[PDB]
């Protein structure tokens, strides 16, 4: 099959620059490749075909180039609602074939997570369930690591995450840690600790409580 | 001007098989290729398979053969993928798309159908007003709501009946054994909480559950 | 049809105005209409009463067509690649199907 590499996987851009990115076949496919842009939630849309034509309705901004197997999407002065997930496909031969997408991110300044650590409500504890929540928000880069602690002790388990989409006001991203253990076990320990490594800081966001306080 | 019209969600069991259309209008139909594209939660495109439907010629990605049988009807302008056995590597959303004439960028694209395959049956929440305890700081503070254990998708979270829209973030759900689970949090200033009334509401219309958790400290 | 020498029960239909046919790719699209004029413009078939229904007639219809339209190009020094019988059978199919069509017809017009 013919494999599509796009690469980067994620670029960070700043509204008016001029961006471009590349997808590459594994074989020749003269100018049998597309390009397609998906925001969040919404279907792809066709911005190039061929390589370098151009589609009715799509600013002209946007241009492709390239015959072969090296082939570059270009956006003349990037945009907020640019901002999507781009896809390349080639139609030469079957099967038919994706490049794995780049995200397009809009850069921002660093910014450090606010933490937030939540004890078990009472009305949980009441059914017998015991989940301890963590909110870090309004952070920037995405990347970010999270780590729950009993009694000084690390845990993984019973530990879910969730991550926000960047914010299209502030460029921002969040995400919700949760630690869910039983009542029974969540009352044999004293302390519970949330800790975020963020590249805003070396030193981790430490937040946390104790039961018998 | 040319529409291809997918239904948006097909809740389906394990071990069941699910048949979702494509209504096309606008244009020709046998003059042109249709498209069916599988995209998982978070992930990249992937090409199921195409039909053309002047005589219902099919190709199909190796994995899909088996799997996905396409047709079309030619009276009604639909084409239809049926997915058979399903199992939770099927969740996800389906595309079906419109090539051009001769020419096989899609052109045209419909909304995707999201299918979820899940026994769960319908669950309302468990809405658990997450407070802080006195050490809050910032003269800003964080609340938040624990909307656990519900099946299907989606809920609505507002807070205070959506006077409360800057500073909250509602995250998107996440399956916790077999129900979704997500929190929400809102930013709020020292002033307004606890002296002023903050409460969550959380709508979840598949089990006509509509929960209003005011935060209370401690 | 036309019955000729020894097509064992076998008929000929008539030739058919050669269909533009997109097989959903750039490469395909274009072999085909290079190649097109390498595959029938009408198929051997055997009395539709003698078949149970369309898609056995259809398969046998094609199946033929392709086995003896192989062998006249065999004698001209002529191959068919993987490629060719695809394409040859999907056409031939189209041309089968329109034929049964026809001749489902006069079946039923006495
Ligand atoms: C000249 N053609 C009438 C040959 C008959 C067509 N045909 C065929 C083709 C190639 C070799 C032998 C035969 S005999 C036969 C038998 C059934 C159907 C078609 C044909």
């Amino acid at each position: 099959d013919i494999v599509l590499t796009q690469s980067p996987a994620i670029l960070s851009v700043s509204p008016g620059e001029r961006v471009s990115f590349s997808c590459r076949a594994s074989q020749n496919i003269g100018t049998s490749i597309h390009w397609y842009q998906q925001r969040t939630n919404e279907s792809p849309r066709l911005i190039i075909k061929y390589a370098s034509e151009s589609i009715s309705g799509i600013p002209s901004r946007f241009s492709g180039s390239g015959s072969g197997t090296d082939f570059t999407l270009s956006i003349n002065s990037v945009e907020s609602e640019d901002i999507a997930d781009y896809y390349c496909q080639q139609s030469n031969t079957w099967p038919y074939t994706f490049g794995g997408g780049t995200k397009l991110e809009l850069k921002r300044a660093d910014a450090a997570p606010t933490v937030s650590i939540f004890p078990p409500s009472s009305e949980q504890l009441t059914s017998g369930g015991a989940s301890v929540v963590c909110f870090l928000n309004n952070f920037y880069p995405k990347d970010i690591n999270v780590k729950w602690k009993i009694d000084g002790s690390e845990r993984q388990n019973g530990v879910l995450n969730s991550e926000t989409d960047q914010d299209s006001k502030d460029s921002t991203y969040s995400m919700s840690s949760t630690l869910t253990l039983t009542k029974d076990e969540y009352e044999r320990h004293n302390t519970y600790t949330c800790e975020a490594t963020h590249k805003t800081s070396t030193s981790p966001i430490v937040k946390s409580f104790n039961r018998n306080e | 001007q040319v529409q291809l019209q997918q239904s948006g969600t097909e809740l389906v069991m394990p071990g069941a098989s699910v048949k979702m259309s494509c209504k096309a209008s606008g244009y020709t139909f046998t003059d042109y290729w249709m498209h069916w594209v599988k995209q998982r939660p978070g992930q990249g495109l992937e090409w199921i398979g195409s039909i053309d439907p002047s005589d219902s010629y099919t190709s199909h990605n190796e994995k899909f053969k088996g799997k996905a049988t396409l047709t079309v009807d030619e009276s009604s302008s639909t084409a239809y993928m049926q997915l058979s056995s399903l199992t939770s590597e099927d969740s996800a959303v389906y595309f079906c798309s419109r090539s051009g004439y001769g020419y096989y960028a899609m052109e045209y694209w419909g909304q995707g159908t999201s299918v979820t395959v899940s026994s769960a049956k319908t669950t309302p929440p468990s809405v658990y007003p997450l407070a802080p305890g006195g050490g809050a700081t910032n003269s800003m503070v964080t609340l938040g709501c624990l909307v656990k254990g519900y099946f299907p998708e989606p809920v609505t979270v507002t807070w205070n009946s959506g006077s409360l829209s800057g500073g909250v973030h509602t995250f998107p759900a996440v399956l916790q054994s077999d129900l979704y689970t997500l929190s929400s949090s809102v930013t709020v200033p020292s002033s307004t909480w606890p002296s002023e009334t903050v409460t969550c509401n959380v709508a979840h219309p598949a089990s006509s559950t509509k929960v209003d958790k005011k935060i209370v400290p401690r | 049809g036309a019955v000729v020498g020894g097509l064992g029960g076998y008929m000929l239909g008539s030739a058919m105005s050669r269909p533009m046919i997109h097989f959903g790719n750039d490469w395909e699209d274009r072999y085909y209409r290079e190649n097109m004029y390498r595959y029938p413009n009408q198929v051997y078939y055997r009395p539709v009463d003698q078949y149970s229904n369309q898609n056995n007639f259809v398969h046998d219809c094609v199946n033929i067509t392709i086995k003896q339209h192989t062998v006249t190009t065999t004698t001209k020094g002529e191959n068919f690649t993987e490629t060719d019988v695809k394409m040859m059978e999907r056409v031939v199919e189209q041309m089968c199907v329109t034929q049964y069509q026809k001749e489902s017809q006069a079946y039923y017009d006495g």
